[PDB]
């Protein structure tokens, strides 16, 4: 980009085929073929209560819909521990590859726990990856004013998220 | 209830172990033993060994407790020994590591129990083990002497295997034909009598006694009968019993099948759950919803043992079996001839799921089945049966 930036044909079609804005919307077509799911495994009780949830993540791998599931509140926060991080992150491994659903992760950013908002900023990372050079949306945006902020657990999620997204 | 465990050895106590958890499992048995308190006193003051007796129900107290305990498989049986020995110079004798007891002969330790409930609960003991028989004697050259004993009772009886057995069963038949003589000529001739007995009167709780050791004359040795024996689950006396007696039993004997039924249909209600997992209730094992569900069982099964008992007729005698059927609830087996230092095991059908048993090699437990009991070939090939404890139905 700046090449054929400069040439001038089209600005925007060139900087979003370069980019990896396309590599979104070509597996947007395909998702409809294979199925879009709201599948989950894993079980309840115990420590399997804490993986069912991040498991639902696990197997909506790439961009999928999952967005009635993830709606419930409920869930989320019947997970324990530490437990409660790897719920929020996961959530944005069902949106992976993909801008659209941002929105429920950033409820849980401003919301209860210092844990969930670690995991927020973290799933937030994870779902961003979708871009680098598209430059719409941009993780900076989001990830600068919790590194101001001197919670440890808080500012580690996200210093590692901007690594992840560009 | 609670779940019979190891019962502990201390080596020679092989013999004692056994004899004591098979009297135990005989529900109302040990709910009188638990119930027993010195301020009741013995019921009778006709033996000059009143207070020994009931130490001994005392110490046995104690065995039953921590025996129904799954925690404690200790019973401590290191004074219950002691004073055995006092009470009683048969077990004083035999020489042997640390005092002088060792292994003995179950059936002289049985005899022995057998009196120390009944000086300190009295008749009340003694009805629940009481048989009847309408005798008959008959001279086999003077078949025509036929002298009738209808008062003749014994607490016990006895399965002679010698002779012609090859089965328990076999062997019940030829026990009644007990052989005794005659000094007099005046019941004609000092001919063996065919000895018949009918029994006319069932005891709730019936003892079975191998009689077996001998001297073994012709090889100059201890010995006991080496004739195959098999005893079946399901003991039903019904021919021995006297026509008369036998049609009230089969009758009784059908209010208790209904029992049976609505106990065994409420009971596959509680394999499924337990089966399922215990889902949503959050940070949970499922182990904790488990327990009580293994609870709520133990409580319903005494429960209904009680239906059983309150639907007999007050026609039924205390003292009588209410049917003609009995359940086998623990064997006291015997393993090499010597009893000398032979070893006694135990077998003992488990609390819980009466279907399942719970062998007791001494304090070591092991699963074995029902079915595995009943494959036993007995003789000298396999553990082999000297003291069957049978329970009536229901109780």
């Amino acid at each position: 980009n700046g090449k054929l930036s400069e040439h001038f044909l089209y600005l925007a079609k060139e900087l979003n085929l370069t980019g990896p804005k396309v590599p979104e919307d070509i597996y947007k077509s395909h998702l409809d073929n294979s199925k879009s799911v709201f599948s989950s495994a894993g079980l309840d009780s115990a420590q399997q209560n804490l993986a069912s949830s991040f498991v639902n993540g696990f197997l909506n791998l790439g961009y999928c819909n999952d967005k009635l599931i993830v709606d419930n509140d409920n869930w989320v926060y019947k997970t324990k521990g530490d437990g409660m991080t790897s719920a929020v992150a996961s959530i944005g491994s069902i949106y992976q590859w993909n801008l659209d659903g941002l929105q429920q992760l950033d409820k849980y950013l401003y919301v209860d726990e210092p844990e969930v908002k670690a995991g927020a900023l973290l799933g937030i990372g994870i779902s961003a990856s979708g871009v680098h050079d598209g430059e719409v949306e941009p993780a900076l945006l989001l990830l600068q004013d919790y590194v101001t902020n001197p919670d440890t657990k808080i500012s580690s999620a996200a210093i590692l998220g901007l690594g992840i997204a560009f | 209830a609670q779940l019979p465990v190891g019962f502990k050895n201390m080596g020679n106590t092989c013999y004692l172990n056994a004899t004591l958890q098979a009297l135990y499992r005989v529900n109302d048995l040990r709910d009188m033993i638990l119930n027993y308190n010195p301020s009741q006193g013995v019921s009778n003051s006709g033996a000059q060994d009143e207070e020994i007796h009931k130490q001994i129900v005392i110490e046995m107290k104690r065995c039953f407790e921590n025996l129904q305990n799954k925690s404690f498989k200790s019973v401590l049986p290191i004074v219950l020994l002691n004073t055995l020995r006092k009470c009683y110079p048969q077990f004083a004798e035999r020489d042997s590591q640390g005092g002088f007891y060792k292994q003995q002969d179950a059936e002289e330790l049985f005899t022995q129990l057998f009196h120390s409930m009944s000086i300190v609960f009295g008749d009340k003991f003694s009805e629940d083990f009481r048989i009847q028989f309408k005798t008959t004697i008959k001279d086999t050259a003077n078949d025509n002497d036929i002298t009738v004993k209808e008062n003749e009772s014994d607490s016990k009886l006895q399965c002679h295997i010698s002779g012609t057995t090859n089965f328990m069963r076999n062997g019940l038949l030829e026990g009644l034909n007990e052989k005794i003589e005659k000094r007099s000529d005046l019941t004609g001739a000092n001919s063996i009598y065919s000895v018949e007995k009918k029994i006319s009167r069932l005891p709730k709780f019936l003892t079975v006694q191998y009689v077996r050791f001998f001297w073994k004359r012709s090889t100059n040795k201890k010995s006991k009968i080496l004739r195959k024996v098999v005893f079946p689950f399901q003991l039903d006396v019904a021919d021995m019993l006297t026509p008369e007696y036998a049609a009230e039993k089969v009758k009784v004997r059908d209010e208790l099948r209904k029992v049976e039924k609505e106990k065994n249909e409420k009971e596959r209600e509680i394999k499924r759950r337990k089966f399922d997992p215990s889902s949503s209730e959050n940070v949970m094992t499922p182990r904790e919803q488990y327990e009580t569900q293994v609870a709520l069982n133990e409580s319903e099964k005494d429960q209904w043992l009680e239906e059983y008992k309150k639907h007999f007729p007050p026609n039924l005698e205390k003292g009588e079996n209410p049917s003609c059927v009995y359940n086998l609830i623990g064997v006291i087996t015997h393993q090499g001839a010597n009893s000398e230092s032979g070893h006694y095991q135990a077998f003992i059908r488990d609390e819980l799921d009466e279907n399942k048993w719970y062998k007791f090699n001494d304090d070591k437990v092991s699963v074995v089945e029902k079915e595995k009991i009943e494959s036993l070939a007995g003789g000298g090939e396999s553990d082999s049966a000297l003291i069957l404890m049978y329970k009536g139905f229901g109780l």
